[PDB]
C-alpha cells in the first residue's frame, strides 16, 4: 500500500501556502472537524518511495502549562508551595479548538511526519508538543529506521520552501527543554509573588482594587522606566551661558556662528566674554576647511531596530509591530522577523528578492538602476546563525496592503533597498571665525550623491544655504553680538525604542520576547503611554518598584534575569544541564521569596502613603 | 654679612617670582648660618602660601579695575572646577575646559580661567599646588588669564586643604 506522509505547520495559513509551493498546485483541500483548520492532499515521492502527502496545522501553541487541580485557586495558601511542592502537566492552550484530538485523528493511518513549524524556538517547542500526540498512533517502524524528520526554513517562498524539503535535519530537544523551562520559571516566581500581594493588599486600601502583578521579567522592564523617572523628578537645573556672534556675508546674508567653548556656566566669565566681543565690528577668518566624508549607510535590519523605528516612526507599540509582522511572514511578504542576525549570508541572493520590488512607483527607478550597475555588497555585520535579516520576499503594493500592515512592509522594503545601495557621500565645510580674542566656526554640509538616502529620505542631509566662498584673512562685518542665559533640561521619561535598547544592552528578553514583556506592564497598568510614545509609571508601577528595591535591589534589577536566560541559552546548545539550571535557579528564588515576605513592611508602608 | 646672607637670599626668592615674608623665611632654613635659597623653596612648595607668604597682589584685584599683573609671582591653588561645563554631569565630552582657579598669595586672593589649554595642570591637580605666574597676565573683569604661555606649575603639595580659614 501507499504510504502517508504527515505535514504539520504552525497556522492554517502558513499550511495552505506552504502545501501550494510543494505540490506545484496539485491541491486537494478538505474541512478538518474544528472548521478553522483545513486538510491538504497530494500524491508524490518521500525517500525514494510513492506516498501520499497530508498537510494540516495547528493554531499557534497548542499547550500552556498549568498545575494539576487545586492550586489553581488564588484563594488557596500556602502560596510558597508553588516553588517545589506543586507538580506540573501541560493544558490545552485553547480547548475551544479541541486541538489534541484533531491531531491524533489525521496523524493515526500517517506513516512518516515532517514538522513544518515556524523555524524559531517557540516553533520548535510546538514540534514535540504535535509529536506527543502523533507518535503513539503512527504506524510502527521497522528497523526502526528514522521515520520523524523536522524541515527547517525562514521564508514562505517557492525557493525556501522547496530547498528545506530536500535537506531535512532534526529537531533539537536540547533547546526544546529551555522553553519548558523557560515556561515554568516565569509561572511559578509569577504566581507565588503575585498571589501573595493580591491576598495581602485585599480590601486593605480604599483605592485599591487584583490589578497587582510580579514577574521575574515584567518588573525589571518596569525597573527600567521607574529608573528613568527617579532621575528625572531629582533633577536640578543648571544656568548656562551660550555666547553667539552674527556677521553679515556679500550676499547680504546672516550667517550664524557657533562659539567655540560653546557654553559657560559661571555668570560673571559670561559677562567677561561678551565685553571683550560685543564692541568689536569685524570678525576675520582664521582658517577654512573642506574634507569629504562619508554618512554609512545602514546596517541590514534586525529584530530590535525595527519594533524601534515601528515606534517612534510609525506610533506602533512593539507587540503591535511583531503582530503585525508575523502576519506578514505568512502571507509570504516579508522573511520570518524573529531574528538578531544583521548579516546577510554569502550564498543568500539578493538579487532574486530585490527584483519583485522593481516595479512599484516609489522605489522602481531606484531598483532599475541598482540592477544595471550591479548591486553593492551590504555591510558586514553580525551572524548569529539563527536567519537572515529581515527582507522582503515578494512584492506589494498599498492596494493590496491594509493601514498599518502597509507601513510597516513600505519601511522594511526602502532598508532593504538602502543595505544594497551605495553610501551617501557629502562634503563637510567649515570656516574659522575670530573676534576679538574669541574663537568662532561654522559649518555646512553638501550633499555630493544621495545614495541611500534617495530611498530613505527621512535619513537625508539637511538641505541647507551654501557657505560663502572665502579666503584666510578676508573679514566679515559683525551684525550683532548678544549673550543667551539658558538652562540645562531635565530627560524626559523612556520612549518605547529607548527601553527596547535597555532590555538588548542587558540581556533580557531574548529570543524576540521583548515585545510580550514590554506589552504586559502596559496591560497591568505599570506604565500609561504618552504623546511621543513616551512610557509614563503610574502609582502603582512606582511603589512597585521602589518597594522590591529596599527589599532586594536584584528583584529590579536585569542583573539575575540576565543570568538565567544566558544559562537557558547554554542549555539549547547542549552546554548546560535542564535539571541542574532548574533546581539552582529555583533554590535561589525560594530563598529570596522567604527573604521578601519578613521583609514586607518595605511595601506595605509606600502603598499606605499612596492608597 | 649675619643676617645679611638672608636678605640677599630674600631678594635671590623674589627674582624668581617667591613672595615670602621674612619670618616665613627663617622659618624654612634648618639653621641660622647657613641660608640655602634651594632648602627654602623645597619646603615652602610643601607648605601652605597663607602661613609664610607676603601679600604682593593688590588689594582690588577682584574689583575689575586692575587689568594688568606683572610676574614673575608664586601662587597658591585653593579649588578647581570645570567653569566650562554642568555642575552635575561635570567631565563628559562636548565641552572644552575652561578651568576656574581660585588663587592666593596667603592674603588676596583671586580667580582665573584657563584660556587656552593648558595640558599642565587638570581637575584632578591637588589643592596646595604652587603655580609660577609670568610675563604679563592680562586681567578682565577681575578674571586673570592663564596659558602655557604665562603660567608654570612648580608642584607641591596640601594636606587636608581648608579654602576659608
Ligand atoms: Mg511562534
Amino acid at each position: 500500500h501507499m504510504k502517508t506522509v504527515l505535514m504539520v505547520a504552525e497556522k492554517p495559513s502558513l499550511a495552505q501556502s506552504i502545501a501550494k509551493i510543494l505540490s506545484r498546485g496539485s491541491l486537494s483541500s478538505h474541512k478538518g472537524l474544528n472548521g478553522a483548520c483545513s486538510v491538504h492532499e497530494y500524491t508524490g515521492t518521500f525517500a525514494g518511495q510513492p506516498v501520499r502527502f497530508k498537510m494540516t496545522s495547528v493554531c499557534g501553541h497548542v499547550m500552556t502549562l498549568d498545575f494539576l487541580g487545586k492550586y489553581n485557586k488564588w484563594d488557596k495558601v500556602d502560596p510558597a508551595e508553588l516553588f517545589s511542592q506543586a507538580p506540573t502537566e501541560k493544558k490545552e492552550a485553547n480547548p475551544k479548538l479541541n486541538m489534541v484530538k484533531f491531531l491524533q485523528v489525521e496523524g493515526r493511518g500517517c506513516d512518516y511526519i515532517v514538522l513544518w513549524l515556524d523555524c524559531d524556538k517557540e516553533g520548535e517547542n510546538i514540534c514535540f508538543e504535535v509529536l506527543d500526540a502523533v507518535l503513539p498512533v503512527m504506524n510502527k517502524a521497522h528497523g526502526g529506521e528514522k521515520t520523524v524528520f523536522r524541515a527547517r526554513f525562514s521564508s514562505i517562498t517557492d525557493t525556501d520552501i522547496c530547498n528545506a524539503m530536500a535537506c531535512l535535519g532534526e529537531p533539537d530537544h536540547n533547546e526544546a527543554l529551555s522553553v519548558d523551562a523557560r515556561q515554568e520559571l516565569d509561572l511559578r516566581i509569577g504566581c507565588a509573588f503575585t498571589r501573595f500581594q493580591t491576598k495581602y493588599f485585599q480590601g486593605k486600601y480604599g483605592d485599591l482594587d487584583s490589578l497587582i502583578s510580579f514577574g521575574p521579567c515584567q518588573t525589571p522592564t518596569l525597573g527600567f522606566c521607574v529608573e528613568r523617572h527617579d532621575k528625572i523628578q531629582s533633577f536640578k537645573p543648571e544656568t548656562y551661558w551660550v555666547l553667539q556672534a552674527k556677521v553679515n556675508t556679500d550676499k547680504d546674508r546672516s550667517l550664524l556662528l557657533d562659539w567655540d567653548r560653546v557654553r559657560v556656566f559661571d555668570r560673571e566669565i559670561a559677562q567677561m566674554f561678551l565685553n571683550m566681543t560685543k564692541l568689536e565690528k569685524e570678525a576675520q577668518v582664521e582658517a577654512t576647511s573642506r574634507k569629504e566624508k562619508a554618512k554609512q549607510r545602514p546596517l541590514a535590519l534586525n529584530t530590535v531596530e525595527m519594533l524601534r523605528v515601528a515606534s517612534s516612526s510609525l506610533g506602533m507599540g512593539p507587540q503591535h509591530a511583531m503582530q503585525t509582522a508575523e502576519r506578514l511572514y505568512t502571507q509570504g511578504y516579508i522573511s520570518y522577523p524573529r531574528t538578531e542576525t544583521t548579516h546577510y549570508p554569502e550564498n543568500f541572493d539578493l538579487k532574486g528578492s530585490l527584483r519583485q520590488q522593481a516595479n512599484h512607483p516609489y522605489w522602481a527607478d531606484t531598483v532599475k538602476r541598482l540592477l544595471a550597475e550591479g548591486i553593492n555588497r551590504p555591510r558586514k555585520g553580525h551572524d548569529a546563525g539563527d536567519h537572515p535579516p529581515i527582507t522582503p520576499m515578494k512584492s506589494a503594493t498599498e492596494a493590496e496592503l491594509g493601514g498599518d500592515a502597509w507601513r510597516l512592509y513600505e519601511y522594511i522594503t526602502r532598508h532593504f533597498i538602502a543595505t544594497v545601495s551605495h553610501d551617501c557621500k557629502y562634503l563637510q565645510s567649515t570656516i574659522s571665525f575670530r573676534i576679538g580674542p574669541e574663537l568662532f566656526t561654522c559649518s555646512g554640509k553638501t550633499v555630493l550623491s544621495p545614495g541611500f538616502t534617495e530611498v530613505m529620505p527621512w535619513q537625508s542631509v539637511p538641505l541647507e544655504e551654501s557657505l560663502p566662498t572665502c579666503q584666510r584673512g578676508d573679514a566679515f562685518p559683525v551684525g550683532e553680538v548678544k549673550m543667551l542665559e539658558k538652562q540645562t533640561n531635565p530627560p524626559d521619561y523612556l520612549t518605547e525604542a529607548e527601553l527596547i535598547t535597555l532590555m538588548e544592552k542587558h540581556g533580557i528578553g531574548t529570543d524576540a520576547s521583548i515585545p510580550v514583556h514590554i506589552n504586559n506592564i502596559c496591560q497591568r497598568n505599570y506604565v500609561t503611554v504618552e504623546s511621543g510614545r513616551r512610557l509614563k509609571p503610574t502609582n502603582l508601577g512606582i511603589v512597585l518598584v521602589h518597594g522590591y528595591y529596599k527589599i532586594d535591589a536584584e528583584l529590579v534589577l536585569p542583573t539575575i534575569r540576565s543570568a538565567v536566560e544566558k544559562q537557558l541559552n547554554l542549555i539549547a546548545q547542549g552546554k548546560a544541564d535542564y535539571r541542574q539550571v532548574l533546581g539552582h535557579t529555583l533554590d535561589v528564588f525560594k530563598r529570596k521569596f522567604h527573604y521578601f515576605v519578613d521583609s514586607i513592611a518595605g511595601m506595605d508602608e509606600l502603598m499606605e502613603v499612596s492608597f | 654679612g649675619p643676617g645679611h646672607m638672608a636678605q640677599v637670599a630674600g631678594a635671590a626668592l623674589s627674582q624668581a617670582g617667591w613672595y615670602l615674608s621674612d619670618e616665613g623665611i627663617e622659618a624654612c632654613t634648618s639653621s641660622p648660618d647657613k641660608v640655602n635659597v634651594n632648602d627654602i623653596i623645597l619646603i615652602a612648595l610643601n607648605t601652605d602660601l597663607r602661613t609664610i607668604g607676603k601679600k604682593f597682589l593688590p588689594s582690588d584685584i577682584n574689583s575689575g579695575k586692575v587689568e594688568k599683573l606683572e610676574g614673575p609671582c608664586v601662587l597658591q591653588i585653593q579649588k578647581i572646577r570645570n567653569v566650562a561645563a554642568p555642575k552635575d554631569n561635570e567631565e563628559s565630552q562636548a565641552a572644552p575646559r575652561m578651568l576656574r582657579l581660585q588663587m592666593t598669595d596667603g592674603h588676596i586672593s583671586c580667580t582665573a580661567v584657563e584660556f587656552s589649554y593648558m595640558s599642565k595642570i587638570s581637575l584632578n591637580t591637588p589643592p596646595g599646588t604652587k603655580v609660577k605666574l609670568s610675563g604679563i597676565v592680562d586681567i578682565k573683569n577681575g578674571f586673570l588669564l592663564l596659558n602655557d604661555s604665562n603660567t608654570t606649575v612648580l608642584g607641591g603639595e596640601v594636606e587636608h586643604l581648608i579654602e576659608k580659614w
